[PDB]
């Protein structure tokens, strides 16, 4: 009928955790918030039992009077109404304050760390595939996409292989932005990517050209590459695609719908040479509208 | 210059009369190893669409090309309307799933030897790190090394008068018996109608 | 208590003096303590910019690609998992890269070092000198190949000049720079296999595709579950692969002891469906594909054959035989002139006798 | 006084149940606001990327010498 410690025991279970995460999950920084919050239990279960059996020679604490005791203390309430009466009692929450605000601290940097590098929803979505997203671009979709009551339950996903525009991120910050539009950095080239899109669940995608890069010819091979990854990857998906240069159409004429900018843009410049704003017309047709301008 | 029938001329795949020039109407292989990105996968962009446009210009011509990535090797000729080449994708992706290292493998073009990727070379020398003997093999086959008393890898085709010896291994027992041929493997082909 | 701000009140300051003392003390406390923490944020923020049988990685820059496919084959084996894997890359980590290894498979396995082969201080990092193997990998993203090339090579040097007794597995660009690494223990140039490859799919169709699945490990497993037949011997016949055994060792050639080389091929396959395709003998290092009907064999010859599973792992298919328990393969036996190419591009280009142009 | 961990014990449960209560209150207090203060922090990360009579400076690149 002697004291022994068995209750310092736990944190040796603790450390067993710990060699049990190494192996197998059962979520990478959820390993270590749940150690974080095992060591705050042997923390406070060292503490009920130290109190509580270092008492028993004063004031003959409960268990549960203990947990409580032991529960206002290392959340610093310290309410004063059950306290240590003898020196080892008091020596000990003096030596278990030390241990806690020198051992949770190790954890909360490692906490800290997880979460620094790991720094760097509904039905009826559409993806956009661009391969560089700038404003004018996202509110022309935006604008258009929108326009429509029946796709105001939409959310658009825009899967771009560049980080995010500064200007691109103070709009998708509006309210009206922030829950419709997702913006994932990622290929359609990569079937990963193309995964955390839902693409295989979209509504359509859009492979848009890029006409700011000079080598336009390149940019068509992206978009004719982009189309053939999102048709591999999920062929029940009708693809809107924009093609730069009339030579590259053939390779996406699979798609469901296809605009050639170059033929578009000097059929409309000679017919402006025959019927006078023609591209006038033209646009303003294509362009949503009530007529209250 | 001490070649038989060794000629060069200025041109691309690209360049269509230049092609012609070649005598791409009377060739039976047609080998690109074109080099020309930020995005990885996009650095083959330009050869595979400039191999698709030739595959839909002669489509009875043979293009064997490289890659510089196994992922765009579903490229190499690729039939949008197809319902079997768009299963392929369901399959490569089960494979995937199992955590298979070859997945690009039931690729069609990857599978008849239309594409290979450099990356492979990698695996060779990985591979090297457990097999000593991997690199030799591998260059013993290709000729890259010349050992004398060494064999050499080549083909034979199985025509309607072979048809006779009825399975592999009695073909083996045959070219044992008359030539001491050892027969690595079978190139198969089938009529698969698109 | 105080200073942790439990304040539990059994012990209180009674008198004015005690009081103010405890005041100043809090206040000299609250104006001290912080002064030690910016100072240790200061020393952190800028602070922030195992165990045995480890193999190191040098590369220029690395990708994802590349990763996974060491990745990949250097653990498929079981032998090799209980190393891990050292990275020595001059490149800051891609992000592709960092989050495989937040993977937990890749965390304990895979360190990431930011260095240069030729500091060896870098090198001391990595435990070159306690390495199993160092791997120098060209970069072929690179536009520059001869610059590529020059780097590998003195990458190559520094290790061997640091850590003389580290096998060194170079991958080679260009075959004119291939024997300025030739003291490696293996050496892979790219432009020669990629040549030789696509030459011989010319002369002997899809031997790209050959190559590549043997070079690969795989247990042929790829298929199984398809329900067209040519999928399922299609993905059974590429866990096929290369193993070498002393014949006397070897259950699968051991009863050929004295026979022919073709013997044995033809009847090991026929009972074992095993592919004997070359051999070395113990008294030469070179291997021979093949080495005909006249080759008689002997036991310490080591054989090299073609099986779905190592002789050894294939335990099982022995433990199945004793679970069961055309004329015959003989025991024993312009025109172009022929010659060598004159002028070899490159040194170590291996002379093949070929058709020549008289002149 | 409690969740601003103050404590002064002039009012502290005297049961039980009480006790249980405000142990399981601090733990709910301990692992609800920080999930709060993160999402501050978010949005605080993302957030950061007068009088009459002004004058605008319009260039392309400003300079020290310029300005
Ligand atoms: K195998
Ligand atoms: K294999």
């Amino acid at each position: 009928n002697l004291f022994i410690p068995v209750f310092l025991n736990c944190w040796l279970a603790k450390h067993a955790l710990e060699n049990m995460i190494n192996d197998f999950h059962r979520s990478a920084m959820f390993n270590q918030v749940l150690i974080l919050f095992c060591t705050l239990l042997c923390l406070v279960f060292t503490g009920t039992c130290g109190i509580q059996h270092l008492e028993r020679a004063g004031e003959n604490l409960s268990l549960l009077t203990s947990f409580y005791f032991c529960i206002v203390t290392f959340s610093t309430v310290g309410y004063g109404d059950v306290t240590p009466k003898i020196w080892p009692s008091q020596l000990l929450v003096v030596i278990m304050i030390c241990v806690a605000l020198v051992v949770l601290p190790l954890q909360f940097e490692e906490l800290v760390y997880l979460w620094m590098e790991r720094q760097k929803q509904t039905e009826k979505h559409v993806v956009l595939c661009v391969s560089s997203l700038k404003i004018d671009l996202l509110m022309d979709f935006l604008n258009e996409f929108y326009a429509h009551p029946r796709l105001q339950d939409y959310y658009v996903v825009i899967l771009c292989p560049t980080e995010m525009d500064v200007q691109v991120r103070r709009v998708l910050q509006i309210p009206l932005w922030s829950q419709r539009v997702i913006y994932l950095q990622g290929s359609a080239l990569k079937d990963q990517d193309l995964m955390r899109a839902k693409m295989d669940n979209g509504e359509a995608c859009f492979i848009l050209s890029s006409r700011n890069e000079v080598d336009r010819t390149a940019a068509d091979h992206q978009t004719i590459l982009r189309a053939w990854a999102v048709k591999d990857f999920a062929p029940n998906c009708p693809l809107y695609v924009q093609i730069l240069k009339p030579e590259n159409k053939f390779h996406v004429k699979f798609a469901d719908h296809v605009v050639c900018e170059e033929e578009c843009k000097y059929a409309m410049l000679a017919l402006n040479c025959i019927c006078p704003a023609t591209s006038t017309l033209i646009t303003l047709l294509v362009h949503t509208s009530r007529g209250q301008e | 210059c001490c070649f038989p029938m060794v000629y060069y001329m200025e041109g691309s795949v690209d360049n269509l009369d230049s092609l012609l020039q070649c005598g791409i109407i009377y060739a039976d292989n047609l080998v690109v190893v074109d080099k020309e990105a930020e995005e990885d996968y996009m650095a083959d962009a330009k050869t595979i669409v400039n191999v698709q446009t030739m595959f839909r210009l002669f489509p009875s011509l043979s293009i064997t090309t490289e890659l510089t990535h196994p992922s765009n090797m579903r490229f190499m000729q690729f039939r949008a309307k197809d319902s079997y080449s768009l299963a392929l994708s369901k399959l490569e992706k089960r494979e995937r799933e199992n955590g298979s290292n070859l997945a690009f493998m039931f690729r069609l073009p990857f599978a008849a030897g239309r594409v290979f990727s450099i990356s492979m070379l990698d695996t060779l020398l990985y591979q090297s790190f457990v097999k000593d003997y991997m690199i030799t093999i591998t260059r013993l086959l290709l000729g890259l090394d010349t050992t004398p008393g060494s064999g050499y890898l080549c083909a034979m085709k199985i025509t309607e008068g072979d048809l006779w010896i009825r399975t592999y291994g009695r073909l083996f027992q045959k070219l044992c018996s008359s030539s001491a041929e050892i027969p690595i493997g079978i190139y198969r082909t089938e009529s698969h109608v698109f | 208590v105080t200073f942790s701000t439990v304040g539990y009140g059994d012990v209180t300051p009674k008198i004015w003096p005690s009081q103010l003392l405890v005041v100043i003390m809090i206040c000299v406390a609250l104006v001290v303590l912080p002064l030690q923490f910016e100072e240790l944020v200061y020393l952190w923020m800028e602070r922030q910019k195992q165990t045995e049988k480890h193999v190191v990685l040098c590369v220029s820059s690395l990708k994802i690609d590349l990763l996974m496919d060491f990745l990949n084959e250097f653990y498929a084996h079981p032998r090799l998992q209980d190393y891990y894997v050292v990275i020595l890359c001059p490149t800051e980590m891609d992000v592709q890269v960092r989050r495989v290894l937040q993977i937990p498979l890749w965390s304990q396995r895979v360190i990431y070092l930011q260095g240069s082969a030729l500091k060896d201080q870098d090198l001391m990092r990595a435990k070159m000198d306690n390495g199993e193997a160092c791997f120098i990998l060209s970069s072929r993203n690179e536009v520059d190949r001869t610059a590529a090339d020059h780097q590998t090579i003195l990458r190559a040097w520094a290790v061997k000049d640091f850590a003389p007794n580290c096998p060194l597995y170079v991958q080679i660009l260009k075959p004119e720079n291939k024997f300025h690494v030739k003291f490696a223990d293996h050496v892979v140039c790219e432009e020669e296999c990629k040549y030789a490859m696509l030459a011989l799919n010319c002369i002997c169709p899809a031997t790209s595709t050959l190559i590549t699945l043997l070079v690969h490990t795989s247990r042929g497993q790829e298929g199984q579950e398809s329900p067209e037949q040519w999928q399922r011997m299609y993905g059974r016949c590429s866990g096929n692969e290369v193993y070498h055994i002393r014949m006397g060792d070897s259950k699968f050639f051991r009863e050929y002891e004295g026979k022919s080389f073709t013997y044995a091929a033809f009847h090991a396959h026929k009972k074992y469906g095993v592919c004997l395709i070359g051999l070395k003998r113990e008294d030469n290092k070179s291997i021979l594909l093949n080495p005909g009907p006249r080759h008689i064999l002997a036991a310490s010859d080591t054989c090299f054959y073609i099986n779905i599973t190592k002789e050894e792992n294939s335990a099982f298919i022995f433990k199945q035989e004793e679970k069961r328990k055309i004329a015959p393969v003989l025991e024993l036996a312009v025109e172009y002139v022929k010659g060598y190419p004159p002028n070899s591009p490159y040194i170590g280009s291996s002379p093949t006798l070929c058709h020549l142009l008289p002149v």
